[PDB]
């Protein structure tokens, strides 16, 4: 349903940045 | 009506004052300073992964010459070629330098040997040199205090006549780099004392309300740093030099930054004809969240900078995450205390000839109606300080960053003017196979490994076991019947492993070998010992290459991979506040672009001022350094102007940003000028790295403050209209109202 995912965008769009940073951020650490 | 905290903070004010001051006071007279605990627990500055200080740490295993990365060279002058009395007096103090264990763990003998005297010596035989090995690594107080020992033996003996004797090497250049450091924070901390205090008194013009707000910036430093000198002390967490420098400066930062926001709004309040309390709620209201979010952002970026593989990054996140803890805490609640407090009493905070939220409004006016212009002008200066980027180098001689007295640089001039290497920084490589080098045939290939080695590119001299002086320019052939002379077994000792399975080689650079040039060599000296021993029985054995140049080569590697690291955390911290705060996604995306524009034309503009004009190349520190500081203290007034905006979106948006204006960017400029200032005064201190980054840091807020928040994030706001604020949805302009 729209309720739960528009109701919450801005802690998913929160967490999918933390995602993606923390993934790239593991990435770089084993250069 | 009136909410919860600010009541509490304001009743209480006097017993929340006295706590903070025996606080301090306990915290302070019961605990050493910062910069002592910091010197007690020193830490490395090569991470333990780095090949070059593996590779040194194998060297000293396998010959048995110490666990350190440490060395200094003794250099012996004279004006006569050197004869026997120095000869003697070289020899008893090699004598009385072995003689001590706990600081020299080792001691390298050429020009006793006759055999390689002729490699220890100058050509024109004025000149001669030793390296002596010292105790604790780069970084360490332990080599500080050993290379002390070590140059009070030297200075105890008298020389013969006519000679003089010097200590010079990394190890010497670093300790009396930080004594120099230790005694040259007097003038400059004068000068910057009288620009503080008049650049204050232009601000407020008077006396007492300076006072005040000073007096709020040294409780809050006070506070930081005695609660971090505490936590520190008893080895919860590590310190060093560095984390208590930028510690002491950020804290300096923040505390003027939070305690002008707080004088200003409750100024302005009292300008606009309220009490003397309806003032303090307000501004309390209007600044403390403001400051909660600035403070914790601040803190949340610095802590995520310690995920980093560099020691000078690493060990530089807890420390300023609790330092900035501490001072959000201060600042909240001491802050507000005191305005009341000093309010209640007296007339005291009082505003007087105002002529500054005037001048903003008109501002903001030609700012809202012409957005067009405004923007393209600021984008035109910002490209003019971009060009010059891209053209950037970075030197990593700290020699050439000191001035030119030290004891350790007239070492260097006087080994200069007879040497024409730069054999004051050698580099050792190695080769270690599974089976015993001490015949013909391995001598040969150890020939061909050190030919190979030496026509590379910038190698001048190269010495080795075949060829002790340093010119292996010749068809060879060594004699297996060579090995039964003693001299023969003392260079042997001397080069070869004791049990055989390893070489090393003694390889020193052209002109300066910590140059871009000199970091590049080393890459080129690796695969050119790879190449010579490919096809021989040597081949596939392990090479290790130590030195100086090895540690600095795979320090700009870190220090690329870091920064990349850092400033993704911080500019994903800033965009999700500005999420926050003002729940936009195209503000926080506009917020973060300015962010990175601005830091680009900064240190663009910084480049032109010194690399091109004065000559003079910046350090690197200077990028880091400059780059934290900007990204914080940007973070906090970008945060403040932006929340100040959305407050007063509702009459309108041209109305709402001609208000902030004259409300705020009075407030934001003047406490960008003050530090910008009082940063700008570290430019006649004699140290120049110090002096690169105070005018690095002063130029980049004052282009900050004047033209890029001034100017250019206002006009974007104004040009963009209603899709400043999606998905949320805002009217342009209020319904007309009756005349
Ligand atoms: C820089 C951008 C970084 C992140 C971008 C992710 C974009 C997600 C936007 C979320 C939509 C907002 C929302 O909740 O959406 C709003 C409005 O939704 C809409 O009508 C728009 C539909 C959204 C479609 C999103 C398409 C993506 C657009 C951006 C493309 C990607 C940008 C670049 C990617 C990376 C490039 C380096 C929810 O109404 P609400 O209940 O709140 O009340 C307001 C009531 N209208």
């Amino acid at each position: 349903s729209i309720g739960t995912l528009k109701r919450a965008w801005i802690p998913l769009l929160i967490l999918v940045v933390v995602a993606i940073a923390g993934f790239t951020v593991q990435r770089i650490r084993t250069f | 009506a009136r909410p919860f905290i600010p009541r509490m903070i304001r009743t209480f004010a006097v017993p929340i004052i006295l706590g903070w001051l025996v606080t301090i006071a306990v915290l302070n007279v019961t605990v050493p300073q910062l910069e002592t605990v910091g010197q007690i627990q020193a830490v490395s500055m090569s991470p333990d992964a780095a090949p070059s200080m593996i590779s040194m740490k194998h060297i000293g295993k396998v010959f048995e010459e110490g666990d350190s990365d440490s060395a200094a060279m003794i250099v012996l002058e004279g004006q006569r070629p050197l004869g026997d009395a120095a000869h003697a007096f070289y020899d008893q103090m090699i004598g009385r330098l072995q003689a001590d264990t706990t600081h020299v763990q080792s001691l390298q003998d050429f020009w006793g040997d006759p055999l390689t005297a002729t490699g220890a010596q100058s050509s024109d035989g004025k000149a001669a040199y030793v390296q002596v090995k010292l105790a604790g690594n780069q970084g360490e107080s332990l080599a500080n205090e050993s290379v002390e020992a070590v140059k009070t033996i030297v200075e105890r003996l008298a020389p013969p006549p006519g000679v003089k004797v010097y200590v010079t090497g990394s190890a010497a250049l670093v300790a009396d780099q930080q004594q120099a450091g230790d005694r040259s924070l007097q003038v400059i901390e004068a000068v910057t004392f009288t620009v503080i205090i008049v650049m204050l008194l232009l601000v407020y013009r008077s006396i007492i309300t300076s006072a005040i707000m000073l007096t709020m910036v040294v409780l809050g430093l006070l506070a930081t740093r005695g609660g971090v000198a505490f936590l520190g002390f008893h080895r919860i967490i590590g310190l060093s030099t560095f984390a208590t420098n930028l510690l002491v400066v950020l804290a300096i930062a923040a505390a003027t930054d939070y305690a002008i926001f707080l004088i200003g709004r409750y100024q302005e309040a009292r300008g606009l004809g309220q009490d003397r309390e309806s003032a303090y709620y307000t501004m309390f209201g209007g600044t403390a969240h403001v400051v909660l979010g600035s403070g914790l952002t601040i803190a949340g970026a610095t802590f995520c900078l310690s995920f980093t593989r560099l020691p000078y990054f690493q060990t530089l996140g807890v420390p300023l995450a609790i330092g900035m803890v501490i001072v959000v805490a201060a600042a909240l609640t001491l802050g507000p205390a005191i305005i009341a407090v000093t309010s209640r009493f007296g007339k005291l905070l009082e505003p007087k000839r105002m002529a500054r939220v005037r001048g903003w409004r008109k501002v903001g006016a030609a700012i809202v109606r012409w957005p067009g212009p405004i923007l393209v002008g600021a984008v035109a200066l910002a490209l003019v300080g971009l060009l010059t980027l891209p053209g950037y180098r970075t030197n990593y001689n700290d020699r050439n960053y000191l001035p030119a007295d030290l004891p350790a640089n007239e070492g260097y001039a006087a080994a200069e003017r007879h040497f024409s290497q730069a054999r004051m920084n050698p580099e050792v490589l190695m080769v270690e196979s599974d089976h015993d080098m001490r015949n013909s045939a391995d001598f040969l290939v150890i020939n061909k490994i050190a030919k190979a080695i030496f026509a590379v590119e910038g190698i001048s001299r190269v010495q080795a076991i075949t060829r002790p002086d340093g010119k292996p320019i010749e068809s060879f052939y060594l004699p297996p019947e060579v090995f039964d002379n003693p001299d023969f077994q003392r260079g042997l000792e001397q080069f070869l492993s004791p049990d055989g399975h390893a070489v090393r080689f003694i390889i020193s650079h052209e002109g300066d070998p910590m140059s871009q040039a000199g970091i590049a060599r080393i890459a080129k000296i690796k695969t050119a010992a790879k190449e010579a021993i490919k096809g021989t029985p040597l081949e596939g054995s392990a090479i290790y290459l130590g030195g100086t140049a090895a540690m600095f080569k795979d320090l700009s590697d870190g220090n690329t991979y870091d920064l990349m690291i850092a400033g993704i955390s911080a500019l994903c911290l800033i965009f999700i506040i500005m999420l926050i705060t003002t729940r936009s996604v195209v503000a926080a995306a506009v917020i973060v672009g300015t962010v990175v524009l601005s830091l680009g034309a900064s240190f663009g503009l910084s480049v032109l001022i010194w690399q091109h004009i004065l000559g003079i190349e910046l350090h690197w520190l200077v990028l880091a350094m400059a780059v934290i500081i900007l990204l914080a203290v940007g973070a906090d007034y970008n945060l403040l102007l932006v929340a100040r905006l959305k407050e007063e979106i509702h009459a309108g948006i041209n109305t709402g940003i001609i208000r902030a204006m004259g409300g705020s960017g009075s407030v934001v400029t003047a406490a960008g000028l003050v530090f910008a200032f009082t940063m700008m005064s570290f430019a006649v201190s004699e140290l120049t790295v110090m002096a690169q980054v105070g005018t690095t840091i002063g130029m980049g807020l004052l282009f900050d403050t004047l033209i890029v928040r001034s100017f250019m994030t206002p006009s974007i706001a104004a040009l963009l209209g209603k899709w400043f604020w999606w998905p949320q949805v805002v009217r342009q302009r209020p319904i007309p109202q009756p005349w």
